[PDB]
């Protein structure tokens, strides 16, 4: 018998069994909808500094495989599930889900009713909490540890998952044919694209190359000049964790690209940068978007399309300046999907266009990008 | 669960293949395979409370029987593999024969493995920790039983003593990222209930036959559901009980709670203990609820219509003869024979051609 | 492993028990527990070149006659318990049935895995490496051939090939904590050979006939020590090769060199490659090392004494009607036949009573 | 497949399988002829620094458990074995070999040649070795780090696995029916012994428990006038690895022990001390007694013990002071194996009679012991 126990801040209790590393772990508990692609999701840095709880009962079924990480590590503070299935069945498992958390050391329980936290934190909102795995859990401690942590509001953490130097990424997508292509020549990428770290997943980068864009990942506080230095096709700026609001740097970086005629492009966290540096506010979620099932509007086509979500933070619609017209809506909730501005070669999607996990139903919005370049380059 | 009927099909073949043969079919819901899984069998009206077997251990004969029913299967197979797993044959072994997903055959294999402790430990070992291990699981009480050599309602009682019961979720299609205002509910062994049961109206239950079969079809079905439109046209608090997925009766907007759930007593039980309707209605969906009356009439179910009694007065050969008798009604002449060469006199006294009813 | 000779007592319990049947016994020294069982099989003299089957894959009675065989032992159990794995029974399964620690069973499992890829990726797939763990698992090239379908000397060619040929080890009671000057030895794949031969004296090879058996007694273990002795004796370097355990042919003092080992093709022709002896009698050891003498001829070894071809000329029938014919000596009237009624024709001939020989 | 390879100093290899931890292990390597035991073998502090090799074939058949450990932890540097079972098959187990390596972070090696490399050391002599495991084992690295290799000869261990601070010790042995016992009462253990920390293996105090005694065990640099101030019953002098003669500390606090009537016992590195405080010199063996299956006459009774033997110095027998008897010698080599003070109640076994592993025979040895302190008592 391996004790696991999850407090939340308001003192609810989850009684379960410990299927990673010894210890504990503690951050904003958040639910995912997704009943695919658990692995895609713990690795995806966006999730630092929270424990994540998925919806669905079976996590694990098909195990782990490197290809199905979206970053170096799994990012995810912490994992909660309903159960954890006896074994993985899936040709392309390389390692069980159990062995794959010790392996990343990553405080994990199973076992709980993932159904009742899923209301609680959809009724009540968000909720720090922290998860305790080990011989005997200390209820007390535990809720100590939760109501201890400081909060994702106004924490940047775009910071602290951003890449020490610059690099190259000439790597396409995967394949079931071939799997994970060898990574492209330089000399074989049209365009040259510059995109910003705040946590980037890879298959941003690989759907980039998939599109003829050759790409330097700079760290997070680069700055401008850095930048144009470089002679960018264009500019990309990723997703990542935390709150947009505190990053000053990009910001400021943002603005000056908005002086240019560069083509600019954010997903995610990169969408609220986007937005900012645009004069308009963020606004943190009740609970936010996890899941692959969110129906988004294109309102301009009036054409609905279903998403990849990850955001806890959002861009309010009414703070718009005018130089920023709303593109995409949430058909779930109302709020604030993409935005495009109207005097500049610049546009953001609040969901994940790359998705993994998740429909490729917002893919396209890559293509425009391109149309930006290429035609910034018709120049 | 598909559900046949091939006992009234002696010269057919009974082996599974691209053409269906199924008459029809029942559906579960658990927070689990296993769970799921355990109340599909449970609900299927075939007299299954499980993975209950099919051979026996000590049956010299039984692995080849096993193999076979395993390698080319028939309506019983999901039976035979828990067999496979009591006699030793591993689940790289029952794969290759059936080619059914390990990742399914390990669960069975566990609840194999379960129930072997269960049988060795007893109710004595049935402590309020395993107990509830086993509920959700799937367990049935019924299937407990047999393994502790007890009696169903024992099982039952001890769950009352543990207050070890089920709790109710709700289905809402998007996984309780929203809020629904429909009672569309599942037993499962968790925390939280999400029943919240009305204090507010005077409620009437209706008892559907789970999948059908030949014999019982949709025309019990249909009653069903008039029960249901009716009685909360006028008012009452309507809760279904049914589990066959093809039908009307399974249908959210036909009653006012449906309680998508084995119709077993076990299950009615865990509803009424929660609901405490005015009554509920047995009479409608055919042969399943029917058998369940006497023993929900017992346990102080609240059944309208036709007494339990009154009905088991009609259906027993006996009892029934008695009124005939006492209403000066005509009767074919009968007899009940329990031997052989009784009957060829019984026969010769009641006259030939003959109806022979077992 | 003992040896049975239960064939020869047709109406006999061939079923084991407290009360011994066993006719005598085989005994081998493998590195590994693995390399050990599997050199015993293929010196028990009984047709086994290791864990070769007793029932067919698709035989669908297959697992009861298994499920028997293992339930209630008879001599041929530890063939069955392959084929038990072979046909989908677990280590647990097994064990239920057979008491046989599952330390053991586990490694038979382990070698009939081994066999499935052997028989999967066939001759071709036996590269080096592949070829050299097999080997050391104690497989015989017999074995492999079978499973790859080729004859054993492809087998053997291979391993020429490669280079792969097995060490000598030596028993000295201490594990190697002191030098031993006696050279009682056993092969296995290892790195280090201390067979260490002699160039010195001339040698003469001396094969025994492995384990007893009804006809093949402890008479054929004396002319094989007598062999040994007068040859020492005579200044010959007397080199014995045999596995039993019981007899004095296995006696360290018996002999200047003694390999423990099974009397196979196999075995023989790697002592002789680092011996490189001046002759080799087969002679002696009854039966076993008889059916050998054409085959360690053909490739290339020394035997000494009446010839392979000699031996078969008497052996043969056919050889033999036609020198006893030559001789001008008395036998008895003979036939070949095929069909019965043509031994009835046949046998008009040769008169009655008569002696039918299979 | 998981590499491992090991070097020796004279550059011997062998290649084989990894079955414990990651990465790499230096020291004197040694052969052990026990057929069973291998836990307690690992667990032996005497075997800090040291490679063992077992030099029967199937090492782990019965799994591991707590009740067969000798120490807090693995004292052995790295394991060489020929064969690692695929099952660990026996009621008393609780965790796999492998698994057991893996978690004492143990460096381990499986399908080489052990009878070569034992009839290597035996006709060699003992050598360092380094055994590496990993991905890539680099042999010329191995050689490295085991030429480099300062080697045991000089070396003062005991200081290094000495408690900390002296504690009691009143648990007595292990039985099948009961397992290990309770730890007994102070008021249930007629005599006080104060014993030498050197590297002590738990069965030995656990019988000097089982006969009567309350143990204190102080650390290996520990004064006599510290200990003497204890009012002794007797004084006991464990086991341990290294040179026992660097060992200064003890030997000077050992002399003036024996300026006292008090008792003293040693086993091993204490038969040792006990030796060159008497004014005897030590030599480091060839290869050493590493089994047990050794036989030692008791020269005074003409009796034979199969002994449980662990050492790679011995006292020479031809500098022995004439206060110092010799009481057994091995059957296998005619080296010393027992002495007794002439003059003092003072004695001591180059074997282990608590044997743990190995043979009970030489058990009587502790008896003797009781003894002495039974009429120390009576004075
Ligand atoms: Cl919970
Ligand atoms: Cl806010
Ligand atoms: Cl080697
Ligand atoms: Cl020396
Ligand atoms: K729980
Ligand atoms: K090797």
């Amino acid at each position: 018998i391996k004790s696991a126990l999850l407090v939340l801040e308001d003192g609810t209790q989850f009684h379960g069994r410990a299927i990673g590393a010894t210890g504990s772990a503690v951050g904003e508990v958040v639910f995912n909808t997704s009943m695919t692609g658990y692995q895609e999701i713990l690795t995806d840095p966006s999730y630092s500094r929270q424990i994540v709880t998925l919806t669905y009962p079976h996590i694990g079924n098909v195990g782990t495989n490197d290809a199905d990480e979206e970053s170096s590590q799994v990012h995810a503070q912490g994992l909660v599930i309903r159960d954890l299935p006896l074994i993985a069945s899936n040709f392309r498992n390389t390692e069980d889900l159990s062995s794959y958390l010790k392996r990343h050391n990553i405080v994990a329980i199973a076992d709980i009713d993932t159904r009742k936290l899923t209301r609680l934190l959809r009724e009540k909102g968000a909720q720090n909490g922290c998860i305790i795995a080990g011989d005997n859990p200390d209820a007390a401690l535990a809720l100590e540890k939760a109501r201890a942590f400081p909060g994702l509001n106004g924490m940047d953490l775009a910071k602290e998952v951003t890449t020490a130097e610059a690099y190259s990424w000439t790597q396409g997508s995967w394949t079931l044919t071939g799997g994970l292509p060898e990574a492209k020549k330089e000399d074989e990428l049209p365009f040259h694209v510059v995109a910003y770290d705040f946590g980037a997943k890879r298959n941003i980068l690989r759907m980039l190359v998939d599109r003829g864009c050759r790409l330097t990942i700079v760290p997070a506080q680069t700055s401008a000049e850095d930048v144009l230095k470089m002679n960018p096709d264009g500019i990309f700026l990723s997703n990542g964790p935390g709150d947009p609001a505190p990053c000053d740097y990009a910001i400021t970086a943002i603005q000056k690209f908005l002086e240019t005629d560069i083509p600019v492009f954010g997903i995610c966290l990169g969408h609220q940068l986007l937005a900012l540096a645009s004069g308009a506010k963020t606004v943190k979620m009740k609970f936010g978007h996890h899941g692959g099932n969110h129906p988004v509007k294109d309102v301009e086509k009036n054409v609905v399309m279903i998403t990849a979500q990850n955001h806890g933070f959002a861009v309010d619609e009414a703070t718009l300046p005018a130089n920023l017209r709303v593109t995409h809506k949430s058909l779930f909730d109302g709020t604030l999907q993409g935005i495009h501005r109207t005097d500049k070669p610049a546009f953001s999607f609040q969901g994940h266009p790359e998705a993994s996990p998740g429909p490729h139903d917002a893919a396209p919005l890559f293509d425009h990008f391109i149309e930006l370049i290429e035609q910034y380059r018709k120049t | 669960i598909p559900r046949f009927n091939f006992e009234k099909f002696a010269g057919a073949n009974d082996r599974l293949t691209t053409q269906m043969k199924s008459v029809g079919e029942v559906m579960a819901i658990g927070r689990t395979q296993q769970e799921s899984l355990q109340k599909a069998l449970r609900g299927l009206e075939v007299g299954a409370t499980g993975f209950d077997p099919k051979v026996s251990l000590d049956d010299p004969e039984a692995l080849t029987k096993i193999r076979r029913e395993l390698k080319d299967a028939g309506a019983d197979r999901i039976w035979y593999i828990a067999d496979a797993f009591r006699a030793g044959l591993s689940v790289d072994g029952v794969f290759n024969l059936t080619n059914i997903d390990r990742w399914f055959l390990v669960q069975i294999e566990e609840l194999v493995r379960l129930e072997e402790k269960v049988a060795e430990v007893g109710i004595t070992g049935l402590n309020a920790d395993f107990l509830r291990q086993l509920k959700r699981k799937g367990f049935a009480d019924a299937r407990l039983a047999k393994l502790a050599g007890v009696r169903e309602a024992e099982i039952r009682k001890l769950r009352d003593q543990y207050d070890l019961h089920p709790v109710y979720k709700r289905v809402d299609t998007c996984a309780a990222e929203f809020a629904t205002d429909t009672a569309y509910m599942y037993s499962t062994y968790e925390e939280e209930c999400e029943a919240n049961p009305s204090t507010d109206r005077e409620k009437i239950m209706v008892l559907g036959g789970g999948p059908n079969r030949i014999g019982q079809g949709i025309e019990f079905d249909y009653c069903c559901v008039h029960a249901s439109l009716a009685l909360r046209e006028d008012g009452y608090e309507t809760i279904m009980v049914n589990c066959n997925p093809e039908t009307v009766s399974t249908d959210y907007d036909t009653s006012d709670r449906l309680y998508f759930e084995p119709v077993t007593l076990e299950d009615v039980l865990e509803i009424v203990r929660i609901e405490k309707p005015k009554g509920v209605i047995v009479q409608y969906g055919g042969q399943t609820p029917l058998k369940l009356a006497r023993a929900l009439e017992a346990a102080g179910v609240p059944v309208i219509g036709t007494s339990p009694d009154a009905i088991d007065r009609a259906e027993d050969r006996e009892r029934f003869q008695h009124a005939v008798e006492r209403l000066k009604l005509k009767q074919p002449a009968n007899a009940t024979v329990t031997a052989i060469e009784m009957a060829v006199e019984k026969a010769k006294e009641i006259g030939y051609p003959l109806v022979v009813r077992p």
